[PDB]
């Protein structure tokens, strides 16, 4: 029972958090067109913010 | 779960978490203690 | 001596596998395909035997057949092959096991073309792993066996094989993740950027850098070779399979991870090997203990034998870190004996699976009242597997115990504790193999097992494969001096270098 | 001391010869005797 | 004409582009005069013209590096290699588009005119020393990719994606044009990049602002992590040969523009954008190979795989050694054939069946073995199987990354490749593993196992040539490494 539960659940837990990370990161693509350009302008501003500081 | 207790290995506590948790932490504690004791005992 | 032999032996199944999609019209099940593949494997084993019996000498402790070929003027991919002392019986075991696995694969109907093509593709890689003497081409040959066995276990297996096949290919990718890093780390230290194997052993590194390199080696070699934190892949891999792929699964594929575990982690760096030697010995002890205690409570027929692979590779994990000439020489014999036992046992399990469809130990009560050759072969293979001295398993564990008894720097507590724990490990390891033979055959005649399925007594062809697999184990266990002289000088040089590096 | 090459070169040709002779021997996979394609599934 | 003005003009390193322009004019005149009934010799004539344009670069290879049009165009082995790469992309796009355009319903010559215009723009942007020339060629490629999106004629997905792509491309072009005007204003007034980079060693903040504003419009064309918001919507609604051209030709054009512009403009502030490129590659490989595990559409899976594999090329651009750009030049050459085969198999499966969902892929082992064989042999090369050339590219990439001193980038690349092999093997798992009485509908009635209707034989022999090339480039790549390494030492 220890070999079937404890040492076996870790690989399934890593696969499950990888799957829900992929799900939560593909949920970002909503479909709004100008929100993409807003993200682009935020990245353009944040690049200068990170490079100056 | 269902296909693990069908012969002469049938008991009452098999899938309960409160027993397998303390059994697993006891097994891992003795494994870590044996590894630490063999590391601090050998080459001395 | 001026002719390339190992290169043509590797390249001949890869060339001959192109005739498998050609196949002029058989008008049947695919019998010319297996009749051609058996002849190809037979002439390949004949070429292997003819190359072994003539040019391989037992005097030079280095490499007899040395052939180097400049592939590219780039990075350092160089086709440099070389046969060593402790690697020369491995190729003869590989060819014999693959030839008998090709001969044992008669009832193949659903897609035999891709089956025999992947068989001839894996037979090239199983020699290209052991015959290469590079750092990058070795990783290439290690990743060469990624796709075909995973594809075979995907296209056929037991139930819910899709969950096991993806886990197996992701485990093999996680194994191959660290090999390129650990190969480039030792090569990028200082100068001599070329990837020659003889120059990497003469390099000098720092203490912490050697500890990090040995950790990166041991993580991949603990993922590959099954130890108690990294053996969850092996029941799903070796329980859900058919017999002719399980022969190569339980034979040379498990010894591939143990041969490199010796050759890299002893010859390349022995300074960090002594600091992890008690950890490796204790891990092998815990492996030997845990495999029997896990397999005794299991009800599946194939995982009960798949954990015996862990129980038998724990002896190799003990005998690797013994720092003794006899303990190092017994590990190769233990690997050969374990491969020759496990291939026969899993072929026998896959043969008796077709006669009784249910894989449960409870309903199997009266299968011994009709067929007797099957019960006799199972009893003979089990008694060869447990502790018998006529077979070489007892001789191998005796060599391990004698080499570990006369050791150094483990004087008062460690030898007696590890010996007392391996003694209760060999107490525990025949229990499940005795209980399986007691529960399956020994009992009354079940009426429903005969009413549902009808079993037929075995062929004389099935006697021939077990008769060919059982006689080398008896030949080694009766006279163990046949395998000693093959790698005695190599093991002596290895132990001499390991004792020269180790102080006090 | 016993060598491996003269005891292997005298045992391998009969091993090559017996493979085809036992490959033509069958009888269990011939009439029907089984309901399946050969694999486990 | 005068011999002195023709010698000072140096119009000898422009001949394949003029051959392609003459071919475009002859194709347009044949479409105007004859019409729709002459759709059997025009793409073969365009293939002959592309071959004649790619074959005359061999006298241009053994020539000294001279400038042309008064310091406007520079002709090297790198520009010739990029032009040959773009021509090999365009010829495969024609071979995959010959049946697809006439199955769509539009005229082929009106599409081939814009395709040859984009090919000429890519061949002009493979050099592109001058700043106004960079802007003109980049907007030519941008207008080409605008007009090639809305080709489906009122089908809703392409015209709904084309407006979003037009918005994002116009924003990125305005940002890049503002950065280009800023870079023109930071210098004394010069437009040539050796004349600009001489007087830019002062370390001003406006130089960093102009570098970010130029690299934003550059990384829009490379489609790295902060500007990847257009491609998962673009790649699904656009037609498949259009996106097959845009996945390789525009990407190689953006890579060549980035390499040449950053080399000829900023040999002083390299460590400022090296950390930015490490951040971009680290985010891009992770985001691609984590997002692409959950998608259920095959075209969107290849779209996110493009973003996941575009980050591996940035590891060769992070480093400053001479063996770093050779890894990118080899990986783009392998990725051209890999994406060509992976697009040809999807085009065949979508033209013979219709829709191309993942779960519909079951039952391909019995109907057509050649199509699933080519798709498996191409996706295994895309995954990194060591008999194939993608592993031979990735080993050289990781070797350059571990030699120059980038340990974490190679470690994250290996981790993302190990993660990505699970969804790289999923299409093969749907194809060659699924048993009978398990496949979905519209597979059991495959009527056209033989190809004899309206030029399916060039589409078949292109996939055969792609499979043979990606099978022979893995074990035999000895002149390819020399041809890559002989065009990398010229970059300072
Ligand atoms: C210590 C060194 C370790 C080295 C190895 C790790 C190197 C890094 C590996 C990279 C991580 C991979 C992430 C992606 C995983 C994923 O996609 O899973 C998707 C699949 C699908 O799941 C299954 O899929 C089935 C459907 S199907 O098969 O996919 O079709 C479905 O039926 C089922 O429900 C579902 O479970 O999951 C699995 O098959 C489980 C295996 C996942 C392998 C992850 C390896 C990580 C191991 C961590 C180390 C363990 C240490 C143990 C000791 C403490
Ligand atoms: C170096 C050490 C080597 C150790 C080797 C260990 C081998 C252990 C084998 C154990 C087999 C157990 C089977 C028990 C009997 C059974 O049920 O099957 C009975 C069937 C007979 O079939 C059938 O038997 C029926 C009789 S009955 O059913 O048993 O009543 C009969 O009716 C029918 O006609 C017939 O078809 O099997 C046979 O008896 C075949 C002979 C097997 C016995 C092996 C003899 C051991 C010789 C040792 C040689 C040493 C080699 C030294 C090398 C240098
Ligand atoms: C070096 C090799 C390493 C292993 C890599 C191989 C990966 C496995 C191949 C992919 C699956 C292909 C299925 C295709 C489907 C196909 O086209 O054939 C389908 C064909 C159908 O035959 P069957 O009789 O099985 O048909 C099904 C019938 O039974 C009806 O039920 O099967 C074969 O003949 C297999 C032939 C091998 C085909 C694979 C050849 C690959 C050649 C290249 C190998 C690599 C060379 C590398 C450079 C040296
Ligand atoms: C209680 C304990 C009892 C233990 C007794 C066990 C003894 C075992 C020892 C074996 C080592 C033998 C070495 C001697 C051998 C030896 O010294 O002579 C070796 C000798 C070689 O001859 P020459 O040296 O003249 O040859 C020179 C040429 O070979 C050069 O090419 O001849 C052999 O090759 C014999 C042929 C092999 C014969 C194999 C016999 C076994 C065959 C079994 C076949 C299977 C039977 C299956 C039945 C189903
Ligand atoms: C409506 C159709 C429009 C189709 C395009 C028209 C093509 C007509 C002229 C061919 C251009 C190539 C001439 C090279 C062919 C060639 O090598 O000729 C030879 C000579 C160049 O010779 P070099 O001085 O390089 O000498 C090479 C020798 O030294 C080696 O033996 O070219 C001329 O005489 C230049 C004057 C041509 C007239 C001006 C043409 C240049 C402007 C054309 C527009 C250029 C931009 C076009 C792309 C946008
Ligand atoms: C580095 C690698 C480069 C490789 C590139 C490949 C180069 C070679 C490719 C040739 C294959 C193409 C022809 C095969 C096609 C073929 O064999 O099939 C014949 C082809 C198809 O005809 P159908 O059979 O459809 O004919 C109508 C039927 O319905 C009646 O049977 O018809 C042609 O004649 C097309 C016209 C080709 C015209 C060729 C060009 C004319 C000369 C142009 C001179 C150009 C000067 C330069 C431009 C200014
Ligand atoms: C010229 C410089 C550039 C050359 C580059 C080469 C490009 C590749 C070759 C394409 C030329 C055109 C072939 C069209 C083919 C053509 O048009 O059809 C020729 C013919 C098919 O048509 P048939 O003449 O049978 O059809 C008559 C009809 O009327 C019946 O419906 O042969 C085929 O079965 C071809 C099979 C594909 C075979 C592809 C092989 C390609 C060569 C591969 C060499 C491999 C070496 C492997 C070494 C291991
Ligand atoms: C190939 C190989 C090898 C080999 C070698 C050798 C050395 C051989 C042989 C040897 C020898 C020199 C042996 C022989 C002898 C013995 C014998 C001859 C035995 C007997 C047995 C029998 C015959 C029986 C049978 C049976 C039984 C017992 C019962 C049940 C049933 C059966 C059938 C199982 C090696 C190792 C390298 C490893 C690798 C592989
Ligand atoms: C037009 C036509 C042809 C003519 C087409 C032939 C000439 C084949 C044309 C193939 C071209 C020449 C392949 C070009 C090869 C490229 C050099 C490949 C490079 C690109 C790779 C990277 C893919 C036929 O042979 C035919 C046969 C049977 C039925 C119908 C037809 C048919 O309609």
């Amino acid at each position: 029972e220890v070999d079937y539960n404890v040492v076996d659940g870790v690989v399934n837990l890593t696969g499950f958090v990888t799957m829900v990370t992929g799900e939560g990161l593909k949920y970002l693509q909503n479909g709004r067109a100008q929100f993409y350009a807003l993200i682009v302008l935020l990245a353009v501003l944040g690049f200068v913010i990170f490079s100056v500081q | 779960a269902t296909d693990f207790n069908r012969g002469i290995m049938k008991f009452d506590g098999a899938d309960s978490p409160a027993m397998i948790a303390i059994s697993a932490v006891l097994i891992l504690g003795f494994i870590a203690g044996l590894i630490w004791w063999a590391l601090h005992t050998a080459y001395a | 001596s001026t002719f390339p032999w190992l290169t043509t032996i590797i390249l001949f199944p890869i060339v001959a596998a192109l005739a498998i999609p050609f196949i002029p019209d058989p008008t049947g099940k695919g019998r010319p395909i297996r009749w051609y593949a058996l002849a190809v494997g037979l002439i390949d084993f004949a070429l292997i035997v003819y190359a072994f019996t003539n040019f391989y000498d037992l005097n030079t402790p280095g490499m007899q057949l040395w052939e180097s070929y400049d592939w590219i003027p780039e990075i350092g991919l160089r086709w440099s092959v070389g046969a060593d002392g402790l690697s020369m019986p491995l190729i003869l075991l590989t060819g014999f096991i693959t030839t008998l696995a090709i001969l044992a694969a008669w009832p193949v109907t659903l897609k035999p073309r891709l089956f025999y093509f992947l068989m001839l593709a894996m037979y090239g890689g199983q020699i290209a792993v052991f015959a290469v003497q590079d750092m990058l081409v070795f990783f290439l040959a290690w990743e060469l066996e990624l796709i075909p066995v995973y594809l075979l276990l995907a296209i056929w297996g037991g139930h819910k094989r899709q969950y096991a096949a993806t886990k197996f290919i992701l485990y093999t990718a996680g194994s191959s993740l660290f090999i390129l890093v650990a190969g480039l780390a030792m090569a990028f230290y200082g100068d001599t950027v070329s990837f020659d194997m003889q120059t990497l052993a003469a390099k000098d590194y720092a203490l912490g850098f050697q500890l990090l390199v040995y950790a990166g080696f041991l993580v991949a070699y603990g993922v590959k070779l099954p130890i108690v934190p990294l053996h969850t892949w092996l029941p799903d891999a070796h329980g859900e399979a058919t017999a002719p792929v399980h022969m190569l699964l339980a034979g040379i594929l498990l010894k591939m991870g143990g041969y490199a575990l010796i050759r890299m982690n002893v010859d390349m760096l022995p300074a960090a090997h002594a600091k992890f030697a008690p950890v490796l010995v204790i891990l092998g002890v815990v492996n030997i203990i845990y495999a029997a205690l896990t397999s005794y409570a299991q009800r599946n027929l194939k995982r009960k034998i798949a954990y015996s692979s862990i129980s038998h590779i724990g002896f190799v994990l003990i005998g690797i870190a013994s720092f003794t000439n006899l303990g190092m020489s017994g590990a190769v014999l233990q690997m050969v004996s374990h491969g020759l036992i496990g291939a026969s046992l899993f072929f026998l399990v896959g043969a008796t699976y077709d006669r009784t469809h249910t894989l449960i130990l409870e309903e199997m009560g009266g299968v011994g009242q009709k067929m007797k050759k099957i019960f006799a072969m199972f009893t003979a293979c089990s008694l060869a597997s447990l502790a018998l001295p006529g077979m070489s398993g007892f001789v191998a564990e005796l060599m391990v115990f004698i080499g570990f008894a006369t050791s150094d720097a483990y004087s008062l507590p460690f030898r007696v504790i590890v010996v007392f724990l391996a003694a209760v490990g060999v107490i525990l390891t025949p229990i499940y193999l005795l209980s399986m033979l007691r529960e399956i055959f020994y009992g009354p005649e079940n009426k429903e097992l005969v009413e549902h399925e009808a079993l037929v007594d075995a062929e004389p062809r099935e006697v021939f494969i077990i008769a060919c697999l059982l006689v080398p184990i008896i030949g080694i266990g009766l006279y163990p001096k046949l395998l000693t002289q093959i790698y005695d000088a190599t093991t002596g040089q290895v132990i001499a270098r390991a004792r020269e590096v180790l102080p006090t | 001391v016993i060598s491996v090459k003269p005891i292997l070169l005298a045992m391998t040709p009969v091993f090559i010869l017996l493979c085809l002779f036992f490959g033509t021997r069958n009888g269990f996979y011939d009439t029907d005797q089984y309901h399946g394609n050969g694999s486990a599934h | 004409d005068l011999v002195t003005l023709a010698g000072q003009l140096n119009a000898g390193t422009i001949l394949p582009e003029t051959i392609l322009i003459v071919t475009l004019l002859v194709v347009l005149l044949a479409d105007l005069i004859q019409g729709r009934q002459a759709d059997r010799w025009t793409p073969y004539f365009a293939i002959v013209g592309l071959g004649g344009a790619i074959a005359t670069m061999i006298p241009l290879w053994t020539q000294p590096a001279t400038i042309s049009f008064f310091g406007s165009f520079i002709s090297d082995h790198l520009s010739l290699f990029f032009r040959g790469l773009i021509a090999l992309s365009a010829l495969g796009t024609i071979l995959m588009s010959i049946r697809y355009v006439e199955q769509t319903g539009s005229s082929l010559g009106e599409f081939m005119t814009i395709l040859l215009t984009a090919t000429v723009g890519g061949m002009f942007i493979a050099g592109a020393q001058e700043l106004v020339f960079i802007f003109v060629a980049l907007e030519t490629l941008s207008i080409a990719s605008y007009l090639l999106t809305g080709y489906t004629k009122r089908d809703s997905r392409s015209n709904e994606a084309a407006l979003k792509y037009l918005l994002i491309g116009a924003a990125s072009s305005a940002i890049f044009l503002y950065g280009s005007s800023l870079l023109y204003g930071l210098s004394g007034g010069h437009t040539q990049l050796p004349a600009i980079a001489q007087a830019l060693s002062s370390e001003s903040l406006g130089l960093v602002v102009a570098l970010v504003f130029v690299i934003a419009g550059i990384s829009f064309k490379i489609s790295a992590v902060p500007f990847h918001q257009w491609t998962p919507d673009v790649y699904e609604g656009a037609p498949t040969p259009v996106v097959a051209f845009l996945s390789v030709g525009s990407k190689a054009a953006g890579f060549a523009l980035a390499i040449r512009f950053l080399t000829l403009a900023f040999p002083s502030v390299t460590d400022q954008w090296q950390l930015i490129f490490t951040v971009l590659a680290i985010l891009s490989m992770i985001l691609g190979n984590v997002v692409a595990l959950a998608q259920t559409s095959m075209k969107r899976m290849l779209a996110y795989s493009s973003i996941g594999q575009a980050g591996f090329v940035m590891i060769g651009f992070v480093v400053g050694t001479e063996a770093g750009y050779a890894s990118m030049l080899f990986y783009l050459l392998v990725y051209l054939f890999m994406n060509l085969g992976a697009f040809t198999c999807v085009i065949l499966f979508s033209l013979r069946t219709g829709t191309d969902q993942i779960s519909e892929y079951a039952g391909l082992y019995q109907k057509d073995p050649l199509l699933t064989l080519g798709l498996s042999l191409c996706l295994l090369s895309l995954g990194g199987i060591p008999p194939l050339a993608g592993f031979f590219g990735k080993i050289y990439l990781f070797w350059a990354g571990w030699q120059a001193g980038a340990y974490g980038l190679v470690l994250l690349g290996l981790l993302t490749s190990v993660i990505s092999i699970y969804y790289y093997i999923r299409v093969v798992k749907m194809m060659v593993v699924k048993e009978p009485q398990e496949m979905s509908e519209a597979v059991r009635n495959y009527p056209e196992v033989s190809w004899s209707s309206f030029g399916l034989r060039p589409l078949q022999v292109g996939l055969v040539m792609t499979v043979i090339a990606t099978s022979l480039a893995g074990i035999l790549a000895n002149p390819l490494f020399n041809l890559v390494n002989t065009a990398v030492w010229d970059v300072p």
